[PDB]
């Protein structure tokens, strides 16, 4: 009695996983300045975004098992490998380094943090040679048996970072290709995983700044009225446990020495930049937190770590167990220097449900960086002449569980950024892409004319 | 003070090989050079040859070359010295007696990932304690 | 190579400064560059004792009345109140270029 | 309005706007990670157009063939269907039989062909 | 009169050639610099057959719709356009209201296509 | 009651930008040639273009903003740089030379123009020291405070370009994808800008020979029946102007040395060139102009010069203002060999407003160049066996007035080859690239049937 | 039969199958080998049917065309080429005179479209 | 009278030449020792072949000039430049070898296959040096006049086949695109070239194994009956011959060494292995074949000779005529070890038309190699750490008859590899590509009404 009819371009669509591309704004290109991330060759992106409301639909939105961060974790290594690829490779440092500690202004603290080295080194001709000095952290030398020797020689040699591309973070935006499209989740309550009742479909996502960091993220997204905890199983420990606050705590780090610059000419056509003396005494590193603003972010966090533990446990927050200092203590690189700071003085704490002293945490700097938490690779970041100040917000944090000991009465929490992916499923976990299928079928009273 | 001797005074015929002993106390060749010289009255010293503590370079004056060897035991317990071609104008006292050396670089040529093109060389700087020595006339 | 040494004799009274040069055909700076000179006082019927090496240095327990000085080709020995003890033989000798060769040597004696 | 605006809407209220997701279907890192891209949407853009065009829909956004429908595929009302029932919840009904349904059309659409030269012929 | 022969020539003569001009749409320096033309080609052909195609003129060079003219974009007699004017002149003179009749023509073919859908619904 | 109808495949076009391939032809691609320009991935081209005649049509032109000159400069770069990949680099010639001067068979002129080197270089084995030498000219080595070095030392070192590959220029066609058109202007008077009442489209240009000169175009196309000027502004004083002759000036080029390219044997698999022994005397390098046909060429330049600039006025021609050697000297390579000629015996004249000498140029010989005004990469051309002679067309040539203090008393032409893009925009000045817009609109007396 | 499968079969038995050929037009080293040559099918296939699409028949596996078969071509019994030849023998046959027909089908689309204005025109 | 009528799509064909692509099985996935032949970007192969048989159809091919497999021999070269791009380029063992003979344990006929040598080399401090040895075989050192070098230093430096990825064949799939097919002659004759009854389209073709080989075919692809003789011009004496065995004949090729791998430190991060010492006695590589088969197998091979060549001549087997290791020895690698077998022993015998020892094969193994008879690329294969030993089929064989002297009595063959990609034509000859025309006219009476 009925008849099959084909309709072309209904709205269908079904879970797919595709290759986005790129799409970045004009400030950035137009400053005509070199960037890490470059996003020169990146599309502009569009004067504005359509954000579509859809009504009546509701998508199954997972982030824990998205694609969007695995490639988007690959895509960010291929950059920042692709700019080391022309600069110059250090590997005519890889000598007897002849080293003594330094004491000229020294802060109680700060006694052997860097040493003072001189060694050979060459010079554009063949035959010549020239002996130079430099000051070298302490993190970075290894004693051989005094004469030290770089950390990095005897597993791979270090490409210098360019002096004209900055670390700088800048929003990106990942649009879908012709024939998918980008679901976004407007729901105020979304908890990662479930049914989402409020959905959109958008062109391209947000700008997410490229930020790396551990045990805390920096420069990311907040939430709404309350904070939310995001977590694959919350019984299961070996899973990470995320936090975004609803609103930032501004943490301020410096470094107050006034290193100087200087460039030692090695080989024809190449240069390594060292570090010649420091201006005026040296300080050690460190990061200023308020403590009335600290105390009510983990009041917040408390509060809803209570739904799914109870009511009653005592929750308490311990420093990080041990490790390598990459995932120990939280790493950033604002400023276009690398500091390692020990957030101890931030999770000591006891909770059991019943002035600005500005907190100050002690950093160590590095330049023998290895940052995809790869093993063969190595970068050396050129020092930075003159004092450098860096403010930033705080819109997330990491923890861990420890365990149990069949007693709930207390649960400890642990600060940890094991997995270099979890910084970026903090921004995407709204985000989904879907395959357009147009061709469908329903019946219908329609006879073929002839 | 260290203590040295040195082989007993012997007398041979012209044209003929002869055999000398020399030890050191304490192993001391290992980081020391060793010279021989000779002295005759009325006239100034004479040096014969040297070994370097390392042992691996050897030489002599042009002079001497292909007559003269040196040969050291397994250990370094003992030295031994061969003579040739004695003179009744050779005449002269030996002596035992150890050396210091100064060893720099030359020349170099940076090789570029492998090893580099180096031209060591060996300048004598000081003559160390001498021995009470060895005397040995040529007669016939 | 050639190495000679002048004057061949010099009388010195008891008490006075002498003044001894050695030197060789060789430039001290032909190729490498550097001294490498050693004095030696060669005592009649003992053993030599080195006094002072390369002019440049003093070794342990030697008195410090000897001092060497000069530049170039061409160097002197100085000492203060010259004693019969001294008397002897003097011979210089170079490191510098292999094979290494005494000098032909002078002799100084008391006035008498 | 727009990209898939009434995805939620009703069948047959969805379908009085198929031509705006119809014209939405085209349009180093970033050199081969484009290019790529690109191809893929041109080559998935033809498979669509060319099975639509051998059933005799080629240039139709609503066509309908002579085949009959299969009760056992789903068997209601039409009232149920058109403006009470949503596309996407519809195609997982007859997700099953989609591949069967399709080799129909194909078939179908050759005996016209077909027939028509002889007819054709005949004239 | 080959490729674009009759480009300065009567607008009606022009009219003439279409298939000449329609035939020549499509057909490691030079490795990935002439592969990346070949891709714009295919999909720049592409975008007209689809925009051409949703307005019920999929496969005819020349085609008429329903959608009448309106006075405000020219009002001079036909005859004054044909018989005298240049395709090109033509494009730079109604240049400014070109997307607005194609957006026209996009709801024309789906008022034509629901009527044609209910036309033998009794029959 | 006109309705609207459309139309599909109109000849309307719309001024555009791509990306024009390559094509050239297969008659020389059997020989094997291995032209720094690689022909070869080139697409053959038609036997004869297909000159289109396109009448009663006017195309406005614009040869400063014609975007196929800056694409072409683009290609011709990419071009050179991949061909020097596989050449070996001459990183281990950085090296402490010991040279002096050469006076074996020297005239008075050129009295310390080139050096005899000695350097010391390791062989196969690398720890044996092997001693060689070469001759050197005098702008490719720099003193220390006896001892020279060579001048690229401090800023990269250089590839030589390997003796397989060879710098003749050779002709290649630009031609467009599909659905994109190229307009040629064969308006005679056609100055720099304006209505093109004669245009016509073809598959593609013509061949055009990728020559790099300075002050002096040569190999290039001839404008007939008129010597022509072009110029963007001409009150502009700071604007290049360009004038194309119509009969061309022969010019010929030798260089007297008979030099005997002697091969080195460095590392493995790789060999440097040297120059090896002079045989026979050694004379400067000169170009020789017929003064009949030149002085009768600038009259005729002259004639036309005063059109833009009134017909009383006084016009004056002095040498380069001076500085870089590139850029104040007639610049080119024949053979091979790169000359660097003074061309203050042409340009050295006034006119009042009313014997075949065969005028000498002299010229010197560079051994390492950049020819791009780039810093950071630098070639070694190595040194050629036996005599070389090389004859061409002075087919054009460029000037740049100078100062304009008076009102109106007279005018001061001097050469500049400041921009490198002016050799090849005289010989795509004819042509444009468009888009073609198939679909257009027009009423009609037409109905659909239902 | 499979793709092909008919190859060997008459004229008659073949026409059975034209569908199952046409949906196979379309379907560090290996990854250039991979792009070149999807880069090619998409746009050989794309020529045929925009070669095939301005004679009239673009949306029709079979299509018949005005233009008078010239018997210069041939001239021999319909018998005698269809239920007892190959396709793969009748292209040797007409080789050489398959792109003289293919320009006598443009003319006759590009006239018939013409006439269809003036059909309506009188009314 | 007869009206013409367009079909599309009908089943026609013509020859031509494409870029197929590649396609193998996932269970290389699960190997996942990143396989030389990287099958990581060959599409996945189907999960069973769909071979079409078409009925009453006949094809011509020929497997001489069928472009499949010039297309593979390109590839293969291409595969393994791509592997050896990111290992150990071993430039720094250019230096001066003081070798000595090894007399430990020594079998008089391996009186000097292989020395003792020392050599000086940098630790991973560049100042730093360090004295090592390893044994090398006698046909990679040459002496200077005990100086000793490497072959290849006055050639080209040898890249370190990185000692991860394997040699190991696996199969793989060489298919075509859309718009192409493969046909397969199924026909049990079909020597070279002709028409073959039965042709069947397949997907695409088979696994074939990139073994390489000279004078020997091993684990190809066997006759389903009787033994075939392959080749252009039998009459020519400078053509080669291509046979293929009905049954196969085991080859068990061992290397009884104890050869234990040391790992030497060059440069930072590098390693350079070499053959540290040797366990046990030392003999000679050798390679066992049983006489009872191959007799019976070349008896086979005589009687199809026959028949070109008239049933009562002579024919007779012998040896390389001359030529170096290459091309004189049957080469192979058996599980990454380089074999050279004189294979001298096998034709050797005389029929004039009318137990189980084992015969032995003495061999020779080569540290440096070429393997694509190109100057300037060279590979070190490091050694394998124990016994090795591997079994083989031997399928084909290449003989190339050779002299003349105006009569027919007996006629010769020797072995012959000069063509190395003699070695896939075997497995090829079977396949021939082809492009399908789907538009086709043909007049019949129907007439379009309108
Ligand atoms: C140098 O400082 C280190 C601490 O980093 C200390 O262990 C060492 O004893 C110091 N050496 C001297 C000579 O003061
Ligand atoms: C920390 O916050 C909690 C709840 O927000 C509050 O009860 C407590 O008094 C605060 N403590 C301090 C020291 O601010
Ligand atoms: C725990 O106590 C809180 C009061 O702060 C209450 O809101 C919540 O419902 C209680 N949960 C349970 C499970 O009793
Ligand atoms: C660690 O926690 C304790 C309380 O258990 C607290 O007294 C101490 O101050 C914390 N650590 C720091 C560095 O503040
Ligand atoms: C300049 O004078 C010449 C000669 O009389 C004349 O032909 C020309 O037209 C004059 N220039 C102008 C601009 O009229």
């Amino acid at each position: 009695n009925l008849w099959v009819t084909v309709y072309y371009g209904v709205p269908v669509w079904k879970d797919a996983e595709t290759t986005l591309f790129c799409a970045s704004d004009a400030k950035a290109y137009e400053t005509e300045k070199h960037n890490v991330w470059a996003t020169h060759a990146c599309v502009p992106t569009d004067p504005n975004p359509q954000e579509i409301h859809l009504e009546n639909v509701t998508e199954e939105f997972n982030m824990w098992k998205n694609n969007m961060v695995e490639q988007m974790h690959t895509d960010i290594i291929s950059l920042w490998d692709q700019s080391l690829k022309p600069c110059v490779k250090l590997t005519p440092l890889c000598v007897t380094l002849q080293c003594t500690n330094v004491t000229n202004n020294i802060t109680d603290d700060m006694r052997g943090e860097l040493k003072n080295c001189s060694f050979n080194m060459t010079t554009e001709l063949r035959d010549k040679k020239q002996k130079v000095y430099s000051l070298f952290y302490r993190l970075d030398v290894v004693q051989i048996n005094k004469e030290y020797r770089l950390i990095n020689c005897n597993t791979s040699a270090c490409t210098q970072a360019c002096p004209k591309v900055s670390f700088e973070p800048i929003p990106i935006h990942y649009c879908a290709p012709a024939g998918f499209a980008i679901l976004k989740c407007k729901d105020k309550k979304f908890n990662g995983t479930g049914p989402c009742p409020s959905v959109s479909t958008v062109q391209c996502t947000h700008g997410i700044k490229p930020v790396v960091s551990t045990q805390l993220l920096l420069n990311g997204s907040l939430a709404e009225e309350e904070v939310m905890i995001r977590s694959e199983n919350i019984t299961n420990n070996a899973k990470n446990i995320l936090v975004q606050f609803n609103t930032p705590v501004q943490i301020n780090c410096t470094r107050p020495n006034n290193n100087t610059r200087k460039s030692i000419r090695i080989g024809p056509g190449q240069a390594f930049y060292a570090t010649g003396d420091i201006i005026g005494d040296i300080r050690q590193a460190h990061c200023n937190v308020s403590k009335a603003t600290w105390n009510e972010t983990l009041g917040k966090v408390v509060k809803q770590l209570r739904k799914h533990f109870g009511n009653n446990t005592i929750i308490r927050f311990a420093n990080s167990s041990g490790g390598d200092l990459e995932v120990t203590t939280h790493s950033f690189n604002c400023g276009g220097e690398f500091f390692y700071c020990n957030t101890s003085g931030l999770f000591n704490s006891t909770w059991i449900s019943n002035s600005n002293d500005s907190i100050t945490l002690p950093c160590r700097i590095k330049q023998i960086i290895n940052m995809w938490q790869r093993i063969g690779q190595c970068m050396y970041a050129p020092p930075i002449q003159g004092v450098i100040r860096c403010v930033s917000n705080i819109t997330g944090l990491i923890l861990t569980r420890d365990g149990g000991s069949t007693n709930s009465t207390t649960e400890t929490f642990r600060p940890g950024g094991g997995d270099m992916r979890d910084n970026w499923r903090s921004e995407l976990y709204k985000y989904k892409v879907v395959k357009i299928e147009p061709l469908g079928v329903a019946p219908t009273r329609c006879k073929r004319r002839v | 003070q260290v203590q040295l001797v040195q082989s007993g005074a012997e007398v041979k015929k012209p044209g003929s090989s002869v055999k000398v002993s020399c030890k050191a106390s304490g192993n001391s060749f290992s980081n020391h050079d060793v010279h021989w010289v000779r002295q005759a009255t009325g006239q100034g010293l004479e040096w014969m040859g040297w070994m370097s503590h390392e042992g691996d370079k050897t030489g002599l004056a042009q002079k001497f070359q292909g007559r003269v060897t040196i040969t050291r035991d397994s250990g370094a317990s003992t030295v031994y010295m061969e003579l040739r071609g004695l003179t009744a104008d050779d005449t002269a006292i030996y002596y035992c007696l150890t050396g210091s050396k100064h060893r720099l670089r030359d020349y170099f040529l940076y090789n570029e990932y492998g090893p580099d093109y180096e031209e060591w060389g060996d300048y004598l700087a000081t003559l160390d304690v001498w021995g009470h020595g060895t005397a040995v006339t040529v007669s016939s | 190579v050639v190495i000679t040494q002048s004057p061949l004799f010099l009388p010195v009274t008891p008490g006075e400064a002498a003044s001894l040069s050695c030197k060789c055909s060789h430039s001290l700076q032909h190729s490498t560059g550097a001294n490498y000179l050693a004095w030696y006082l060669q005592r009649p019927g003992q053993t030599p004792r080195l006094l002072i090496h390369l002019a440049t240095h003093r070794a342990s327990g030697v008195p410090d009345r000897f001092s060497g000085s000069g530049s170039g080709t061409d160097f002197t020995l100085k000492i203060s109140r010259v004693e019969s003890d001294d008397v002897g033989t003097y011979y210089c000798m170079q490191g510098l270029h292999s094979p290494w060769t005494f000098g032909q040597g002078t002799k100084v004696e008391i006035k008498r | 309005l727009g990209f898939l605006g009434a995805a939620g809407s009703t069948m047959g209220a969805a379908s009085m706007t198929l031509t705006v997701q119809a014209r939405n279907l085209l349009s180093t890192v970033w050199g081969i990670k484009q290019l790529q891209a690109r191809v893929l949407a041109v080559e998935r853009y033809l498979r669509d157009q060319q099975l639509l065009g051998i059933w005799g829909c080629s240039g139709k956004l609503i066509c309908c063939t002579n085949v009959p429908w299969n009760s056992s595929w789903s068997n209601r009302n039409l009232s149920e269907i058109w403006d009470n029932m949503t596309w996407l919840q519809w195609d997982k009904e007859i997700s099953n039989y989609t591949q069967i349904i399709y080799g129909l059309l194909e078939e179908s659409q050759n005996q016209q062909e077909k027939n028509e030269q002889d007819l054709l012929a005949l004239d």
